[PDB]
RNA sequence: GUUGGAUUGUUCACCCACUAAUAGGGAACGUGAGCUGGGUUUAGACCGUCGUGAGACAGGUUAGUUUUACCCUACUGAUGA
RNA sequence: CCCAUAUCCGCAGCAGGUCUCCAAGGUGAACAGCCUCUGGCAUGUUGGAACAAUGUAGGUAAGGGAAGUCGGCAAGCCGGA
RNA sequence: GCGGUGAGCCUUGAAGCCUAGGGCGCGGGCCCGGGUGGAGCCGCCGCAGGUGCAGAUCUUGGUGGUAGUAGCAAAUAUUCAAACGAGAACUUUGAAGGCCGAAGUGGAGAAGGGUUCCAUGUGAACAGCAGUUGAACAUGGGUCAGUCGGUCCUGAGAGAUGG
RNA sequence: GUCAACAAGUACCGUAAGGGAAAGUUGAAAAGAACUUUGAAGAGAGAGUUCAAGAGGGCGUGAAACCGUUAAGAGGUAAACG
């Protein structure tokens, strides 16, 4: 449509989005962030072993509360989780981008993923009732999501 | 999300009334 | 697939409760297939619709 | 205002941080003051802490109450392998402290030593040591080596050996050895050097450390509890029963002013596994291992000349989460810190014993060894055999 | 280091007993998102005195809801840089 | 058709509130409490893994036996015949 | 905003908005370049005001930090296999293990609700996890009386007419 | 500006008397995206319409607070400022 980062050339790159995806924002930023800059196959092999809880997220930015992992001086971090909605809707996507590119003709075993981002989606309204005869905002932060695939070998 | 001025006046009363009873004059 | 209509229409023709209806569960879409009292009556002549019987108490040991 | 009735301040100031312990071995910080006049011999040992028994013997204090009477005393059981010396190192005198000056290692160093210094000895190609192993059969490799004593034996003043224990003849899980370093007094540093390398690549049995009846000092690592809260770590009173949002507390932590928390405050947090060093633990037994002599072994390390059974230090059944003692041990007095199987180091005290409770010749009579795995009633196992009678499971 | 108690809401006081000693204070008359709520202590009630009365009493008596930390710091531990 | 720990009122699939009819076997004085049969249900708007502090609810405790506290508060003792 | 005036400006791009672009003014502010935009706008001379905002526990609307935190802990309890299905901790069937325990977590009503009843279909929202499930959404269907009630009667009481 | 430019005395609230909103704009024209392809679908990628989808059915223009991303610079006396 429209994207941040028009890529460097539109030939040997393809493309996905995905709007108001019912993930959560936050725990969906930090699972791009980990896939960012990584090559199609290592990212789909990392991205299914956050499911299995044998890699994990690291949180960086969105951690206030988020306890402390093994895995996660593998990042050099401390603190991570396994987000397995954020990794499973970033499998989807995932699979959908690399049929963009046999679509139009690319070796899906040489695609990076250059650009990715999460933004903020238009949020969804529930109530909660709460102490005396009170009613609260029980909100949902849906993502858009947007991907670059540029191949390169 | 509705609010009621109700729940507020009443409330108002047993934060005045707490302080009464908590409060030796 | 759900078979909580036919488990309801089988106490009814039958006079038992839902506890005691027996429903084949190798059969299990031939009773799919009945929704209504005739084809219940014919399941429970055939036999895939039994009703159970009543878990014993005995008065044995208060005898 | 001032508090009404003073009481003392509870816990101790002097052991603050109460943390966790960085190391696990337990480490010497302070060995005794070296001097030349004396015999070359070493300072410190290294043995692991195998379980607790009871003893009987008559005691000899003049004008005392149990003089020439029986006591029982509380033993303590530390199995203590020969330690094998692989290594010198010398520091040298510095107005910045002690800086390390040159390390020598052995030609043969063994795997039980080079597991110590792996991670992962499983995945790793065990390659340790090897490039510098060839400097003992090398020539222009050998001669860096005696310019190595040499320049350590006119700059150090201290000589420290580099030991290891021998985990195989240990029954426990682990095979990594622990390594020390246990620094050698008496004698001018040149006569301490040569005797250390003497001792290189072999062993040193306990009793050439060690003596019968001599106090020494234990350092290790105390039983780790976890996360405990005032009431457990620093022994503060119990709140009253109807008290609101709990009572296992302290209930103020501080004035108004200083505007903040002291120090000084008992507070939530690690209890034990700390690590501590406590003195003055009399030695009561140097006892020797299983040894294989006649084709049948002679295993009698508990017998005493007033109770000559056949018996072993092991009790029936075995110590209890420990297993179970073939090499030769110690039998200190009293409590000492740590789990079973904890290594403890111990070394000769710092200090000279004058006191008559120090220098007191003891000599047991009676070392139990019923089974600490319950209510124990037999000393051995023909003794049980010979009271119980033939069982049912015998006679099949 | 300077305590255990009887009476009292007590601070104080006084007494019993022990002890080497049973010193004096401060910290928003240290300390209530630490408690308790005994003294004071709103609305009920009784007595005395006062007031024509409604009522009053720096007099006695009895009954009377004690809220929140998940933020920053300090502190205690725990990773880590 | 619901007639209520989800069809009603309480802002809601809200531990509250809201008039009745029928009523098995054992124990026992008993429509008491406990266990079961007819009938009903899926633990009350989430699971999994751990077994730290602090809680909330429940227990036990040597030797003393109210010394605790404003106050035997709380618990314990007592119990049927 | 109005009366005048600039043979004013404008689809060859007005307003508006944005701008690490150029400048001017002591300042209020203004002019120009560029981008976006798509139809109107501005200068001088007078005229007239509902004429300039950081504040008012200001009004209405939006949005943060807190924070992926508090939390999703009252009433003992689940498990194995199969089926359907893109998908099963939660659906259905079977098997087990249990609880209500006849003053029921059972079977029917009065008030009150108003179609929730019953089928089939969906799978977005909603059912504070999830659903192949639903009291949700869609599409259809369903309440039969001389004897069961109302209806009739009077009760406490309400209420016209004559006055 | 009338509470009401619109399915407004409407929805909803209250036993009742009464109280009482929010909400205008695709484009000239629906030409409202055929077809292919991944997915269970929502959603995408191409293709197409139009002067324009940086006009895609709460759609003219599209500010700020706030957020993501890229780029550049920096970072132990909280930032900010003269
Ligand atoms: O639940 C409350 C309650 C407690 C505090 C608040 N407060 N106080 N300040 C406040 C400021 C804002 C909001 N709420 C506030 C409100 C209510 N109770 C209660 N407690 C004490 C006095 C009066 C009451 Cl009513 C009940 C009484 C019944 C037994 N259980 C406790
Ligand atoms: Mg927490
Ligand atoms: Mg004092
Ligand atoms: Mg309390
Ligand atoms: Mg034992
Ligand atoms: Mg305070
Ligand atoms: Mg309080
Ligand atoms: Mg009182
Ligand atoms: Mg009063
Ligand atoms: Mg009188
Ligand atoms: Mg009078
Ligand atoms: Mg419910
Ligand atoms: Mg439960
Ligand atoms: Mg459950
Ligand atoms: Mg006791
Ligand atoms: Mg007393
Ligand atoms: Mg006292
Ligand atoms: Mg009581
Ligand atoms: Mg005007
Ligand atoms: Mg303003
Ligand atoms: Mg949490
Ligand atoms: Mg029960
Ligand atoms: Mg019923
Ligand atoms: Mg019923
Ligand atoms: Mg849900
Ligand atoms: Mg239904
Ligand atoms: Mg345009
Ligand atoms: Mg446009
Ligand atoms: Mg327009
Ligand atoms: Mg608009
Ligand atoms: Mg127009
Ligand atoms: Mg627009
Ligand atoms: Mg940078």
């Amino acid at each position: 449509v429209r994207y941040s980062l028009d890529p460097e050339n539109p030939t040997k790159s393809c493309k996905s989005r995905g709007s108001n995806l019912r993930v959560h924002f936050k725990n969906t930023r930090e699972t791009a962030q980990a896939i960012k800059g990584m090559h199609i196959r290592k990212a789909t092999k990392y991205l299914k072993d956050v499911t299995l809880q044998k890699q994990c997220v690291p949180f960086r930015r969105y951690n206030g509360g988020v306890g402390r992992c093994a895995q996660a001086k593998q990042w050099g971090w401390t603190q991570g989780r396994w987000p397995k909605k954020s990794a499973e809707f970033l499998l989807h996507m995932l699979k959908n981008a690399e049929s963009n590119a046999e679509l139009k003709g690319l070796d899906v075993d040489s695609l990076v993923i250059e650009h990715i981002q999460v933004n903020k989606a238009p949020k969804m309204r529930r109530r909660t009732y709460r102490a005396h005869g009170r009613i609260n905002p029980y909100m949902s932060s849906p993502c858009h999501i947007e991907m670059i695939l540029t191949e390169k070998e | 999300g509705l609010q009621i001025p109700a729940i507020l006046g009443i409330l108002g009363g047993i934060l005045a009334l707490l302080i009464l009873i908590l409060n030796p004059n | 697939s759900m078979l909580r209509l036919q488990k309801r229409l089988a106490s009814s023709v039958l006079r038992c409760g839902k506890k005691k209806v027996w429903l084949d569960p190798n059969e299990t879409n031939e009773i799919a297939n009945a929704n209504s009292r005739q084809q219940i009556r014919k399941l429970i002549k055939d036999g895939l619709i039994i009703r159970k019987p009543v878990t014993v108490h005995s008065r044995a040991r208060c005898r | 205002s001032h508090r009404k009735f003073s009481a003392p301040r509870h816990g101790s100031l002097g052991f603050l941080p109460r943390k966790r312990s960085s190391r696990h071995r337990g480490k010497v910080k302070s060995f005794p003051k070296d001097d030349p006049s004396k015999p070359v011999h070493l300072t410190a040992f290294l043995g692991y802490k195998a379980g607790m028994t009871h003893i009987v013997r008559e005691v000899d204090r003049p004008g005392s109450k149990v003089n020439k009477k029986e006591v029982v005393e509380a033993v303590t059981i530390v199995e203590t392998p020969p330690m094998v010396v692989v290594g010198i190192v010398g520091y040298v005198e510095t107005p910045r402290g002690l800086r390390t000056f040159k390390t020598v290692f052995a030609e043969h160093i063994s795997d039980e030593c080079k597991r110590r210094f792996y991670k992962n000895w499983h995945k790793s190609k065990k390659k340790a040591f090897t490039k510098y192993c060839k400097k003992w059969q090398d020539e222009d490799g050998k001669k860096q080596l005696e310019k190595d004593f040499s320049s350590m034996k006119k700059y150090c003043q201290v000589i420290r050996v580099i030991a290891h224990t021998q985990m195989r003849l240990l029954p426990l899980r682990q095979k990594k050895a622990h390594l020390m370093e246990i620094q050698v007094n008496g004698g001018t540093v040149a006569e301490k050097l040569d005797w250390a390398r003497e001792r290189l690549e072999q062993q040193v049995p306990v009793n050439q450390v060690f003596g019968q009846d001599e106090m020494i000092d234990v350092i290790g690592v105390t039983k780790g509890k976890g996360y405990k809260g005032v009431t457990s770590r620093w022994h503060t009173k119990k709140l009253p029963r109807k008290t609101h949002r709990g009572l296992r507390k302290v209930a103020c932590i501080g004035a108004w002013h200083p505007a903040r928390v002291a120090f000084s405050v008992a507070r939530a947090g690690q209890k034990g596994y700390h690590h501590r060093t406590e003195i003055n633990k009399k030695i009561y037994k140097i006892g020797q291992g299983y040894l294989i002599k006649d084709g049948k072994l002679i295993k009698n390390n508990a017998s005493t000349d007033y109770d000559l059974s056949d018996k072993s230090i092991n009790p029936l059944g075995g110590f209890v989460h420990y297993g179970e003692v073939t090499n030769d041990f110690v039998m200190l007095k009293g409590c000492v810190v740590g789990t079973k199987k904890r290594v403890l180091t111990l070394r000769k005290s710092l200090l000279v014993q004058t006191k008559r409770r120090a220098l007191e010749k003891i000599d047991l009579k009676f070392i139990d060894t019923t089974s600490k795995f319950g209510h124990g009633r037999f000393q051995t196992m023909e003794e049980k055999k010979a009271f119980m009678g033939p069982l049912k499971k015998d006679r099949i």
